[PDB]
């Protein structure tokens, strides 16, 4: 299970005291 | 190739005095002190200690070039007092302040540990 | 080849990051294009 | 008199300024001089 | 008159508040702790064999940056002030590293815990490389594969960060005063409203925000200074603070001695 | 079907660079030369 | 080539945290969370570990020149 399996109302209870397309996760081998 | 040795910033040559005092005859009771192998750390401390003395009418310093480790201080005092005595009083006062600061820090560290 | 432990760990990290990027960036792009379309 | 090292099998040997420049065991044509014995010092800066 | 208040205390970092001192005194203390507190660091490297993929000066530079224990470095002497021939036990510490990979497969990591102290001052706590725990391996120095060996002999000497940054006991000293900008020492850039475009300081709750009807006080001076001192492990934070104070006192006493001797 | 995102375009570009590489024109021209051009010139 | 011993900007020792960083990334932590776990707060120190490329692993694949 994960955050997705959580109920939406309980997800609403997780309030910081969305991903953006231009912040990639770093790699080491790349591709090509 | 032309880079100076790094220890020249703080090691005093045998023929170079640590301190050279000359009078400034333009205004009365003023001297020019040249400090060798020193920088802003001592200069700013001495200047802002001396600036609070009632009998000190002028105090300033300048580092002429950052590639040379020296600064020059100008000090002017009242008629009664001599500038060298004011400089000695400033040094003693800062030493006393640092002593009590160290004592209180050690006390608080022992309390909190 | 007899690969080192650090290199194998980095390969696993790279596979996980590639999968996560392929999911998240595509989802964010879909959300952005639908929002730009509905305006 | 002078040590060498083969460029392929990393074998050590010596030459007397009269042998052909070759590896003894694998016959490679590329050999390298060995590091000196003088003291080597660095200033760690 | 000067006061000290400690907020958080640790072996490697202390967060304190200085009050009733001049700004110049606090800044000079910061500068002294950054650049003028003596420590111990490797300065000469004798390389007896190095068959790794790293250049000799590369490894020497990495060795210079390893923090060593410098607790008793005040009792040691400067190498140029020691009358001894070559290096002795009163002005240097000798460390030795010997690493090799056994087997025809895999890779061996060379850590700073492999440095062994061979000689140094008698009964002084100086020379050993710093380690966070007993099971910590330390700083990664090199990597070796089969038939590659590293065999070096290092000499640790006393120095200050003015000569080279490897002798600095501190990493970064946070420094801050007047979180609410009552002295108007900075003029805040803004687009619409300066108040809501600038994040609040972490010490903003330690001082009372100015009243809306208050007028500018031109007689005020900076009085309270917040600073955090982080150390690399070569010295403890309280040791760094005390030795910075002592170094400043010694510099002032030297100035006073030169003045009195000038007559 | 479903729409084509920018990530799909980058997947296609990755396929291109996986097949061709960056110096494919040089190698292909030299291979054509060695394979047929010498015989035709003779 | 190999992880620097000290941070370039401030001089914090970052050379003892490379293997722990790789371990944390293996366990599935995000890079920012892994850097937070290693107590790298200033972004100058985070840059040192986040942007390092380990080239020594490629250099070690060539056979040793002396045996
Ligand atoms: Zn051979
Ligand atoms: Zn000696
Ligand atoms: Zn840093």
């Amino acid at each position: 299970l994960a955050i997705e399996n959580l109920h939406p109302d309980d997800r609403l209870l997780l309030v910081d005291p969305s991903p953006v397309f231009f912040l990639r996760r770093p790699q080491y081998v790349s591709d090509g | 190739m032309n880079a100076p040795d790094r220890f020249e910033l703080f090691i005093l040559p045998d023929d170079v005095p640590k301190l050279k005092i000359t009078p400034d005859s333009r205004v009365p009771n003023c001297i020019i002190i040249k400090f060798e192998r020193e920088d802003h750390t001592l200069a700013n401390l001495l200047r802002e200690e001396l600036a609070l003395y009632p009998d000190v009418t002028f105090v300033a310093y300048k580092v002429e070039h950052p590639l040379f480790a020296n600064f020059v201080m100008r000090l002017q005092t009242e008629e009664g007092t001599r500038p060298k005595q004011a400089l000695e009083r400033a040094c003693a006062s800062i030493i006393n302040k640092l002593k009590t600061l160290d004592h209180k820090f050690n006390e608080e560290w022992n309390i909190k540990n | 080849v007899v690969a080192s432990k650090a290199s194998s760990s980095m390969l696993k990290i790279d596979q996980r990051n590639k999968k996560l990027n392929n999911r998240f960036i595509r989802k964010a792009e879909m959300a952005a294009v639908e929002k730009r379309k509905l305006r | 008199g002078v040590k060498y090292t083969c460029g392929a099998c990393a074998h050590n040997f010596s030459l007397n300024k009269s042998d052909p420049v070759r590896c003894k065991e694998c016959g490679h044509r590329v050999i390298y001089k060995a590091r000196t014995k003088r003291m080597i010092q660095f200033d760690a800066r | 008159e000067p006061k000290v208040n400690i907020i958080n205390a640790q072996d490697d970092e202390v967060e304190l508040m200085l009050s009733d001192v001049n700004l110049s005194l606090a800044n000079s203390l910061r500068r002294t702790m950054l650049a003028e507190v003596p420590t111990l660091a490797i300065d000469l490297v004798e390389i007896k064999m190095n068959t790794s993929v790293l250049a000799d000066e590369f490894i020497s530079h990495r060795l210079g940056l390893i923090p060593l224990v410098s607790e008793d470095v005040e009792e040691m002497k400067y190498s140029r002030d020691c009358t001894c021939e070559d290096y002795c036990d009163e002005c240097s510490v000798v460390l030795e590293l010997s690493a090799r990979h056994e087997g025809e497969e895999g890779t061996t990591d060379v850590y700073s815990s492999s440095l062994i102290k061979v000689s140094g001052p008698g009964n002084l706590n100086v020379g050993e490389p710093v380690r966070r725990d007993d099971y910590d391996q330390g700083i990664l120095l090199c990597k070796l594969r089969n038939h590659q060996e590293l065999n070096i002999r290092c000499i640790a000497k006393k120095g200050i960060a003015k000569e080279h940054a490897k002798w600095s006991p501190c990493s970064a000293i946070a420094f801050e005063y007047d979180p609410h900008n009552k002295l108007k020492h900075t003029d805040f850039w803004f687009e619409v409203d300066a108040k809501k475009e600038w994040p609040d300081s972490k010490y903003a709750t330690w001082e009372e925000p100015p009243k809306p009807g208050e007028v500018f006080d031109y007689k005020a001076k900076p009085n309270r200074f917040y600073m955090t001192v982080e150390t690399t492990g070569s010295l403890k934070a309280n040791q760094v603070f005390s030795r910075g104070i002592k170094t400043l006192q010694e510099k002032l006493a030297n100035v006073l001695f030169e003045l009195e001797n000038s007559r | 079907d479903d729409t084509i995102t920018t990530e799909d375009c980058w997947t296609v570009i990755s396929a291109f660079f996986e097949e061709k590489g960056l110096v494919s024109q040089q190698l292909d021209s030299f291979d054509e030369f060695m394979e047929t051009s010498i015989q035709d010139l003779v | 080539m190999i992880i620097p011993v000290r941070c370039f900007s401030c001089g914090k020792v970052v050379g003892d945290k490379w293997d722990a960083y790789l371990r944390l990334l293996e366990e599935g932590k995000q890079e920012g969370d892994a850097l937070d776990e290693l107590k790298l707060k200033r972004y100058c120190c985070r840059r040192m570990v986040l942007t390092h490329v380990d080239l020594i692993e490629k250099f070690l694949r060539y056979n040793p020149l002396e045996k």
